RNA sequence: GAAAUUGUUGAAAGGGAAGGGCAUUUGAUCAGAC
RNA sequence: GUGAACAGCCUCUAGUUGAUAGAAUAAUGUAGAUAAGGGAAGUCGGCAAAAUAGAUCCGUAACUUCGGGAUAAGGAUUGGC
RNA sequence: UUGGCGGAAAGGCCUUGGGUGCUUGCUGGCGAAUUGCAAUGUCAUUUUGCGUGGGGAUAAAUCAUUUGUAUACGACUUAGAUGUACAACGGGGUAUUGUAAGCAGUAGAGUAGCCUUGUUGUUACGAUCUGCUGAGAUUAAGCCUUUGUUGUCUGAUUUGU
């Protein structure tokens, strides 16, 4: 959501020419993190490798206002609201490793020659 | 911390103020006095006396004078200390003309 | 430096300078050394 | 460095200012010695 | 509790559109039969 | 108060200080302006702008239904003590 | 390992010496099978990563602040860790206007009063005038300079063949 917005060279270190500030957008969120480090530790979770593990924004129900128009005309000035889901998650190590054996077929022909080279060295 | 110091300043408001719109010379005068006390003493938050504010519009919002002697002062914060554990608080020097004169450094008493 | 040599009967010519101005620039400037200013306007209360 | 002002006598004969008085406006480039250091070669190939 | 429309995660492709048809490579997935 | 003036401008009583704000001062706009020399050559066309302008004294043509035209046109003066 | 040559994109070519393996130049000895009648029947080089062990060396950029030789915003150009450093002031220079406030005057068209009865009589008012006074005010905001005063100089993010 960034079509004719300016330019800023605060977005250098994101790669973006085009960046902003969000003031109300940042507070908002920023009290929710809030809420959710309270509930982690409530949960007893460390609080020290918490991260932002999923955070999603969608559309709330519009809220409906009247706009006054050249000649008589009347038109919609609407808010956009949120909806605002985050969890934090506690870092750990690698999942897993040592996946199936994949048990492989041979032809007669592939068990020959595999045969062949065990015969024709150490 | 340290450095609680008050010190005397002349600011040349007639540079600062050079070619600015009629209605906000007197309104950028106060910007430009926090912006001096920010430079001189460091704090983030500057807070002006009220009969500063009548310096500044004594005579208009066009009127401002060239130069100003301000007594600024570095103070420790109280009342819920903020962000700063240190403030800028800046008041009027009472004098004939401001012009000619060298900063100097006010003792503590 | 050119990149040519060029005659011209204008660039061959010897420009022997004769009077060069150092009046202010920062104005309608009138003197050339402070000393000529000295000269011209006399004495004034900044001097002793 | 800035313009100035020249006075200097016009040399060109054919012309009607000859040997007399021409007024004059120049610019003075400030140049202080520059420090040689370093030096690179540049061979001439098919691509420049 | 559908669709248009939207967010997040996952996968893939993208040198001035995209989408489609025949054929196959590659990747993912899968029924039958034993 | 100025002033012929319930003009225009400033002030007293009374009432407001309401119109989203902040930073910079690119182009092009809206509104306000000034320009050397020329002076309508611009343009359908002086459109727009400029010039004149209050008051006192002097002077005032053609024409006319004799009432006007007329503030015609054209000159001078203007403060303070 | 010795010595050269090659810069057009050289990045390769030639050469001296010794060591080492093989040699089908010629004549012998042993082994192969069963991948079953074919199934490319797997022998190449691209890049990257994780490990060892052995050397090699210990930076910057951006944001933020700052300048205006730049500028709509980005971008550009400068400066900033202790110094012919930077900044705020002050001083000087350079410029603009045209002679500040205050005081004094036997200046001043005149008017009015006073008695000590003038003869520069004094006093009160009085646009303006003269002197201190080319004075005073302003002077970088995109002017120049500085042996003066004061202060400042380790915040954030990111980048690896």
């Amino acid at each position: 959501f960034n079509s004719s917005i300016g330019r800023t060279a605060q977005g250098k270190e994101f790669g973006v020419t085009k960046a902003r500030w969000p003031a109300k957008s940042v507070k908002f969120v920023q009290g929710l993190l809030q809420n959710a480090a309270a509930n982690a530790e409530a949960k007893g979770l460390d609080a020290t490798k918490l991260y932002v593990s999923h955070i999603q924004v969608n559309q709330a129900p519009k809220q409906r206002r009247r706009t006054y128009r050249a000649h008589g005309r009347i038109n919609k000035y609407e808010s956009s609201p949120s909806h605002i889901e985050l969890v934090v998650t506690e870092k750990e190590e690698a999942v897993a490793k040592a996946a199936e054996k994949k048990v492989v077929r041979l032809t007669s022909r592939q068990r020959g020659r595999i045969a062949a080279q065990k015969r024709i060295a150490a | 911390l340290k450095d609680v110091v008050t010190r005397e300043y002349t600011i040349n408001l007639h540079k600062r103020l050079h070619g600015v719109s009629f209605k906000k010379r007197a309104p950028r005068a106060v910007k430009e006095i926090k912006k001096f006390a920010k430079l001189h003493m460091g704090t983030d938050d500057v807070r002006l006396a009220p009969e500063l504010n009548q310096a500044i519009w004594k005579r208009g919002v066009k009127g401002v004078e060239y130069r100003l002697r301000l007594r600024i002062s570095r103070k420790r914060n109280e009342e819920e200390d903020a962000k700063n554990p240190l403030f800028s608080y800046v008041e009027p020097v009472l004098v004939a003309s401001a012009k000619g004169l060298q900063t100097v450094v006010v003792e503590e008493d | 430096k050119s990149l040519y040599t060029n005659t011209s009967r204008k660039a061959l010519e010897e420009v022997s300078l004769k009077w060069i101005d150092t009046a202010s620039k920062f104005g309608k400037g009138r003197f050339q050394t402070p000393a000529e200013k000295h000269a011209f306007m006399g004495t004034l209360k900044k001097d002793l | 460095a800035g313009m100035t002002t020249i006075v200097r006598d016009l040399d060109r004969p054919g012309s009607k200012f000859h040997k007399r008085e021409v007024v004059e406006a120049v610019t003075v480039v400030d140049t202080p010695p520059v420090v040689v250091v370093g030096v690179v070669g540049y061979v001439e190939t098919p691509r420049g």
